[PDB]
């Protein structure tokens, strides 16, 4: 997954 | 193949590999290319031992942050081992190149690197009566044995302490004018933005660190008013002051 801010994260 | 592309869609397999994940950061494709193929010898060394990957650093550059890299100096280059929750920033002041990446890479490997401590930078001017702590400058402020130290632990998004920041500028302004004022601390510390020693459970958390007993800290549990925090203060610090 990507938040909006363009950070990746699992799930 | 070997380096592949760290993205929203194969993050959960490197997350998932159990083996550490380096990212190459760049903000361009071709120089994500040219990076690649620049440290492929170093990811074929580590085949199964370090998962590399490129990220584009234009979509993703927010990304740098959960490895303790500035967001905004690209190209960048760190190590995040996943089963540690522990990050390994690569200097972004210095060039990606095969020799210092390889060096990097070999140091990390043979466990040369200590964890790095997130922190927000040191702040440029400290100026106001409540003094910023930030993980890199905590030793220094907070375990100053010749102060007391009141530190509050907060978020920025916390709503009690939103409540209490006009009271806590309240006391630093008290004791910036009292005759305590150059052994009495009034501190803050963004516990989101800063790794910090102390276990925190809830925010806010305010502690005494007294001068002389820096490994037994007050916490604190009234009322969070003015007049009930200098009484904690003057109670519990080396220099019962007010």
């Amino acid at each position: 997954g990507k938040t909006k801010e363009g950070v990746l994260y699992v799930g | 193949p070997l380096i592949g592309e760290i993205g929203p869609e194969t993050y959960s397999d490197y997350m998932s590999a159990g083996i550490p994940l380096a990212y190459i950061f760049a903000e361009t494709a071709e120089e994500r290319k040219e990076l690649s193929d620049k440290l492929k010898p170093i990811a074929e060394a580590q085949r199964g031992v370090i998962n590399f990957g490129t990220i584009d650093a234009k979509a993703f550059g927010a990304h740098a942050g959960n490895l303790n890299l500035k967001t905004d100096k690209f190209p960048a280059f760190a190590i995040q081992e996943v089963a540690k929750n522990q990050k390994f920033p690569f200097d972004q002041e210095k060039e990606i190149t095969f020799e210092a990446i390889k060096a990097f890479v070999d140091d990390f490997v043979a466990g040369k690197i200590e964890p790095s401590i997130k922190s927000e930078p040191i702040p440029e001017k400290q100026e106001g009566p409540v003094t910023v702590v930030v993980a890199k400058n905590y030793n220094e402020i907070v375990l100053d044995d010749t102060k007391d130290v009141l530190i509050e632990f907060y978020a920025p998004w916390c709503g009690h302490c939103k409540a209490l920041a006009p009271k806590y500028e309240e006391l630093g302004a008290l004791y910036a004018k009292s005759e305590f004022k150059d052994r009495v601390v009034i501190a803050k510390v963004d516990a989101t933005a800063n790794d910090v020693p102390d276990e925190i459970q809830g925010f806010p958390t305010i502690k005494l660190y007294p001068a002389g007993a820096k490994g037994q800290p007050v916490t604190y549990s009234g009322s969070r008013t003015v007049e009930d925090l200098i009484k904690f203060i003057a109670e519990n610090g080396k220099y019962k002051a007010a």
